């Protein structure tokens, strides 16, 4: 049941994370972190805000800040090298 | 005679246990299917 | 005085086979659980909490969706944007 | 509700198992909470002398809600057993012979 | 490892036992004395030394097998059933 | 359900022909953890205090 906590919480994160991958698709029309720095300062702010919130709602699903925060201590099931 | 085999392999040549056996299937799925599954691919990538 | 012919010798019919034996205890309460849970809506009534859910699954939630899709067709391209430039065409 | 007795005895006893393992977990120390467990022990003592129904049923509920007011978050549990970490890690399998399905294939 | 015996289970218990206070004599402690009787504890002094003696063994107890060890050799055989030490 | 209690399945805590609750698996061992400590309004009001 830990796991399956554990893995829940991650795939919420990546969920939100499709969603700002499609949006970096979408506006950028790559992937590349080469070309979507070079061509970063140039797009809209409110587009911004939007990709930025959806790869921190990811973040903050697996680097566990408090809106999901449970996993980690819920993953104390596993042994202690894991 | 095939039931008499296989009723017999089930409750005990009967009386070995060996490894090396066909199942009835294995020679048209590893030596035609599997082939052909494989030819299917190497066209697909030299097609592309 | 009519009886289905005398030249027919009918015999029982069998499935055939192997009786494979029972890998499985049945529990009674489990059975019947999920055969109640199967034929659910033969059972089923309309009550408040079904009215409820009938409202708010079929009816409310396509109109609020709906709503939502007619308004943004042609609102938002993002395809190649700058800084003041609004994105609704609208 | 009822003086002494055999089940008002397991009531009794079932009570104070509780209050000594309740005030376990509370307690850090182990002179303050040898203190504290002989305390909790003349509070015992100085009741168990009571002839009513009426007053016994009274201290009994009200210690018993007593009881429920210092409730633990984890009760210290050994690892090996049902509350612990160690509790199912690898259970033997027991010893089984293969059923067969199919009179043809495994 | 560390695994336990019988004997192991018997001095630890009568050293238990030893150390208590509300006991009659040090001299009268067998594997067969009643909690009760024979060593004079109350109804409530029994538990206190069951309290002792699980978590002196690192084992716990239910309340239907607490008050069913009422003399000492049924004690030591039921903190032997267990494979927890 | 208390664990000491020797059941069929120690695991499911449940004895062999048992009957089966209106809405079962909210009520499994594969169900929720649903804490005992607290009510779940006081703890509502506890979490949007902090
Ligand atoms: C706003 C309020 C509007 C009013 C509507 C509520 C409505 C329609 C809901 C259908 C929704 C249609 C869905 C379409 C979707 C929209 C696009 C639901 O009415 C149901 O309400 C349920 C809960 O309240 C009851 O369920 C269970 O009850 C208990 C049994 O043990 C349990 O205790 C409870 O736990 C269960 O839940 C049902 O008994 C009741 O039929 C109708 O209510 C009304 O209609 C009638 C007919 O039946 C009711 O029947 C009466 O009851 C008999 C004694 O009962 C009498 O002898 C008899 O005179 C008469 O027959 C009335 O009572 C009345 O209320
Ligand atoms: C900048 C904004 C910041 C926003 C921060 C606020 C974010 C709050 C939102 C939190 C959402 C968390 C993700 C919800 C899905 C997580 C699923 C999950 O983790 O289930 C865990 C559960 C087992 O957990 P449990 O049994 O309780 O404990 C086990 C330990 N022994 O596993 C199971 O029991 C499996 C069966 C239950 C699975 C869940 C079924 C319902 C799923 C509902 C999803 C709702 C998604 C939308 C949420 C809207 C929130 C507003």
């Amino acid at each position: 049941k830990s796991a399956l906590s554990a893995v829940l919480m991650n795939r919420f994160g990546d969920a939100f994370f499709v969603l700002g991958l499609c949006v970096i698709a979408y506006v950028f029309g790559t992937l590349n972190y080469s070309t979507i720095f070079a061509t970063a300062y140039l797009i809209n702010t409110d587009l911004l805000v939007l990709i930025m919130l959806a790869l921190f709602i990811a973040a903050m699903a697996k680097s566990a800040q408090f809106g999901l925060h449970n996993w980690l201590t819920l993953a104390m099931e596993g042994p202690t090298p894991v | 005679l095939k039931d008499y085999y296989y009723n017999g392999r089930r409750i005990l040549w009967e009386i070995k246990r060996e490894g090396a056996e066909k199942e009835d299937w294995v020679n048209q799925m590893y030596f035609l299917y599997a082939p052909s599954l494989i030819l299917l691919l190497i066209v697909m990538v030299y097609k592309s | 005085e009519l009886k289905p012919s005398s030249a027919i010798q009918r015999g029982p019919l069998n499935k055939g086979g192997w009786d494979a034996p029972h890998a499985l205890h049945n529990d009674g309460a489990i059975d019947r659980y999920a055969h109640w849970r199967t034929f659910y809506q033969e059972r089923f009534k309309y009550t408040r909490a079904t009215g409820k859910s009938t409202l708010i699954f079929l009816v409310a939630f396509p109109a609020l969706i709906g709503y939502v899709a007619y308004q943004s067709e042609g609102l938002f391209e993002f395809a190649g944007k700058r800084r003041g430039e609004s994105v609704t065409t609208r | 509700p009822v003086p002494f007795s055999a089940a008002n005895k397991k009531l009794v006893t079932s009570m104070y198992r509780q209050s000594l393992k309740l005030a376990r977990n509370w307690i850090s120390n182990r002179q303050l909470f040898r203190q504290k467990a002989v305390e909790i022990r003349h509070k015992f003592d100085q009741n168990a002398q009571i002839s009513n129904p009426r007053l016994l049923a009274r201290t009994l509920d009200e210690t018993r809600a007593h009881l429920y007011e210092f409730r633990h978050p984890d009760p210290i549990v050994p690892p090996s057993f049902p509350g612990g970490t160690k509790y199912e890690r690898n259970v033997p399998p027991r010893m089984e012979k293969i059923m067969q399905h199919n009179l043809y294939e495994p | 490892a560390h695994v336990l015996t019988k004997d192991m289970i018997q001095e630890r218990i009568v050293a238990l036992l030893e150390s208590f206070d509300k006991v009659n004599d040090a001299k009268n402690i067998t594997a067969t004395a009643n909690l009760t009787s024979d060593l004079g504890l109350d109804s409530l002094d029994v538990v206190e030394v069951v309290m002792a003696i699980e978590e002196e063994f690192g084992l716990e107890i239910p309340d239907h097998d607490a008050d069913e060890i009422k003399t000492v050799q049924q004690a030591i055989d039921y903190v032997s059933a267990q494979p927890a030490a | 359900k208390n664990p000491y209690k020797k059941y069929d399945d120690q695991q499911d805590r449940r004895n062999l022909e048992e009957p089966l609750s209106v809405n079962d698996d909210l009520y499994d061992m594969w169900s929720p953890d649903r804490f005992t400590h607290f009510k779940n309004q006081d703890a509502l009001k506890y979490f949007i205090g902090f």
